[PDB]
């Protein structure tokens, strides 16, 4: 297991590296093909987009033909995907990469998460899905850095050495991922977990993306203080993923410990509010994140347990909404932002409010059927 | 894709109130706004407005609040720039322009790009109305090469062309930017230059064109 | 509306120039950067990006240093002779900069003195404008009235654009006089371009 698991978390660090490697070399091909922002805005939205339509069908695929073809797959497309846009000269050429680059998305993530819930003891689950968050969010944090790095040479280098990783994450599982064994429909269990993904991811995007941009326009924040704070943040996050998401796991229940990060999301955000310090501002940052940081993985092990031989399409379904709320959220933010500079962290405290009311709606609703 | 349109710019007053409009079309993946920018002639740029497409919110220069009004209407996505108490500074050209943002998730990384996106062409307000018509005078040529022209003066406000054999000749001409003058009125002079041989061949005629005071006048320049 | 360094600078094609703009210590967001050309409206060049991305090598290339901006042209090419404005954002306003004017650099020119004695409508007129030109001299630096053997203040000077194919410029300075000052020989010296000033005369 240790060696099939290792290869599904290499899967998903390189989707979601790829993800971020495009953001440092984005003005660069704008300037260089003669783009317009209505093509910057397609260009970011395209992958959104197919993400979102891919993910269902993707996870549904991996339950019934297998989940070990449908990665493999999706590496072969985020290969050419990359490749795309390494070669890119035109507009066509680069939406049709990011085009194959959210199917390939939508194919990757469903096909890792169930097939990381099918090989898991039921006591290992939980400590699996804190590993493979931290794992998404490492991904998040090197995708731009290694970015920018390679394009001192060339803006075009990433791309290459993107879908180099892709043929050689191929190639690994195919040899690595074991050929499968051997070989629920109803609407009505995944309405609750499907809703607060969605209400979460909409209202959390807002702050996560424009946090620089409140920084700097509230407390005079240079770059490299932004790094400190992000780091910082980072590292506290990961260290409770990979630590303590398991401990709370075995003690609480999800709904429990959700809306429990919920209300300690709530308090920290509004102490970030009332704060104009600079210190004050960077301690509260250090700490902001961790609930949200630990409803991830707690989100992702709800969808697991409330399906039963679903756990591609409870991962496809946790996919769309969680980028359809990560794509809505900040355009939203930014022009709420624009007529005050507390509207990001007044989305994210009332989208916890509604997280913590939607959790304890539905332990009522489970409590009253037993 | 987005297209903005000026209009309403014109001949106003100098204390009356003139509105200007800017029509918006197109749609984009960003969070937009519409904002005014002037440019006074020879000057560089100005902002002097903003409001938000979405919840309506009015921003205004510290040099122009008070007296200018900022307003939207969805309807027909338009845009007005309401100006009273028009001054002395007001002359110029006003562009509306489309500040967008766009967003790209990635964690608490990731990336925004912001800008005024896309421009108007621009309409010129002249505030002042003192007009009064301008008065030409030839310069007279008398080598290989000599020059002639035409010299415009103690005209106001300060859109003025000029042109030689109603814009045949367009090789060798140079129209100096207007001055201002001691009594507040403008003046300037055109030169082209012609090969002393040509001097004879055919007469040269210059038209000076006051738009304004819908002044048209010809002026024939012959060596004394 | 923020300082720029330098107004106005000339470089040839191929040369690497550099603009700097003086931004604002109460905020810390990028800057934006746009480019206008003579009778256009400004073009967005350089997008305003997060603080965290900002120093990719490119043509047009946008550089943080402590609280002043840099925008980097690697490349001249010709195209992209014009005047470039820096621009911030804040809370709700805009703050443009003063502007950074790019010209294009050639061999030194000389100017064709011409002088011009007022026209006869014009002495009907009750006043007296006498003008000296320089046509076609590209460095724009360049220097006087003499009345029967030197004077200021009663004269306007109007200096006209880069030509377009040629790349010089034109000068006029007139000077306005009463009839009974004129009434009672004129010359412009022009020093320049020149190995000694130039003096055309007329009477």
């Amino acid at each position: 297991m240790n060696k099939q698991i290792f290869v599904l978390y290499f899967n998903i660090f390189l989707i979601f590296l790829g993800i971020g490697l495009v953001i440092p070399v984005l003005p660069v091909y704008l300037k260089d093909l003669g783009l317009t922002g209505s093509d910057l805005g397609l260009l970011v939205a395209a992958f959104a987009l197919s993400q979102m339509i891919i993910s269902p069908f993707g996870g549904t695929l991996a339950d019934k033909l297998g989940k070990k073809l449908i990665i493999c797959i999706g590496l072969i497309l985020f290969s050419v995907s990359e490749f795309m846009f390494a070669v890119g000269h035109n507009f066509s050429v680069l939406m049709l990469s990011r085009v194959i680059g959210g199917m390939s998305a939508g194919m990757v993530m469903p096909g890792v998460t169930g097939l990381i819930a099918d090989i898991s003891p039921s006591h290992q689950k939980a400590k699996n899905f804190g590993y493979m968050s931290a794992i998404i969010n490492s991904g998040f944090i090197l995708g731009p850095g290694i970015g920018g790095f390679m394009a001192e040479v060339s803006h075009r280098m990433p791309f290459y050495f993107a879908g180099a990783l892709g043929i050689l994450a191929f190639i690994m599982s195919i040899v690595l991922i074991h050929d499968p064994k051997k070989s629920k429909i109803n609407w009505k269990v995944f309405i609750t977990p499907v809703i607060l993904t969605l209400v979460l991811s909409f209202g959390l995007s807002a702050f996560e993306t424009l946090y620089s941009l409140y920084t700097a326009d509230k407390v005079n924040y240079s770059p490299k203080d932004i790094s400190i704070a992000i780091t910082g943040g980072g590292i506290f996050g990961a260290l409770f993923q990979i630590y303590f998401f398991d401990k709370f796991m075995k003690y609480f229940s999800e709904l429990t410990f959700i809306a429990w990060s919920l209300l300690y999301s709530v308090v920290v955000l509004i102490l970030l509010v009332f704060a104009n310090d600079y210190w004050s501002i960077m301690l509260i940052s250090f700490v902001v994140f961790i609930g949200f940081d630990m409803i991830r993985p707690a989100i992702t092990n709800y969808f697991s347990n409330i399906a039963g031989e679903r756990q591609g399409f409870a991962g496809g379904l946790n996919s769309t909404f969680t980028s359809m709320g990560n794509f809505i959220g900040p355009l939203i933010a930014g022009a709420l932002f624009d007529v005050h500079i507390e509207a990001p962290i007044y989305m994210a405290i009332g989208v916890s409010l509604a997280g913590v009311v939607i959790v304890l709606i539905e332990k009522q609703h489970r409590a009253a059927a037993a | 894709e987005v297209q903005l349109v000026e209009s309403g710019g014109g001949l106003v007053q100098p204390g009356g109130s003139l509105r200007l409009s800017c029509a918006a079309s197109g749609f984009t993946f960003s969070s937009s706004s519409i904002h005014w920018v002037r440019q006074a002639p020879g000057k560089g740029l100005e902002w002097v407005a903003s409001i938000s497409s979405s919840s309506g919110s009015t921003s205004y220069a510290d040099s122009v609040k008070g007296r200018f009004t900022i307003s939207a209407d969805t309807s027909k996505n338009t845009a007005y720039l309401q100006m009273n108490s028009l001054r002395a500074e007001d002359t110029a050209v006003y562009y509306c322009a489309r500040y967008s943002r766009y967003y790209y998730y990635a964690w608490r990384v990731g990336g925004y790009w912001g800008g005024l996106d896309y421009w108007g062409q621009g309409t010129l307000v002249t505030v002042f109305n003192q007009i009064k018509g301008p008065s030409v005078f030839p310069l007279a040529p008398s080598g290989g090469t000599a020059a002639l022209g035409c010299l415009v003066k103690d005209y106001f406000p300060e859109p003025v062309t000029v042109s030689w054999n109603s814009g045949a000749l367009t090789s060798g001409v140079h129209t100096f930017p207007a001055v201002l003058q001691s009594s507040g009125l403008y003046s300037l002079s055109s030169v082209v230059t012609v090969p002393s041989s040509s001097l004879g061949t055919q007469t040269y005629i210059c038209n000076v064109n006051h738009k304004p005071s819908n002044t048209k006048v010809d002026k024939k320049v012959e060596p004394k | 509306q923020m300082t720029q360094s330098p107004s106005s600078l000339s470089a040839s094609v191929g040369d690497r120039v550099t603009i700097t703009c003086r931004a604002s210590q109460s905020v810390s967001s990028a800057v934006a950067w746009y480019q206008q050309k003579p009778g256009k409206a400004p073009k967005l060049l350089i997008y305003s990006a997060s603080s965290l991305y900002s120093g990719v090598p490119s043509r047009f290339s946008g550089s943080r240093s402590g609280t002043d901006f840099t925008l980097t042209i690697s490349s001249l090419q010709p195209e992209d002779f014009a005047t470039y404005y820096c621009q911030q954002s804040s809370s709700s306003l805009i703050t443009f900069g003063q502007g950074t004017k790019v010209e294009i650099k050639r061999t030194v020119a000389a100017p064709s003195v011409f002088i011009f004695p007022p026209s006869d409508s014009q002495l009907k007129s009750g006043t007296a404008s006498v003008v000296c030109l320089l046509n076609n001299f590209y460095p724009r630096e360049a220097k006087q009235w003499k009345v029967d053997n030197l004077q200021s203040g009663n004269s306007q000077e109007s200096v006209t654009e880069q030509d377009s194919k040629d790349s010089t410029y034109s000068l006029s300075s007139t000077l306005t006089l009463s009839k009974a000052d004129y009434e009672k020989v004129y010359a412009c010296e022009v020093t320049h371009g020149l190995s000694s000033p130039v003096t055309k005369s007329f009477n």
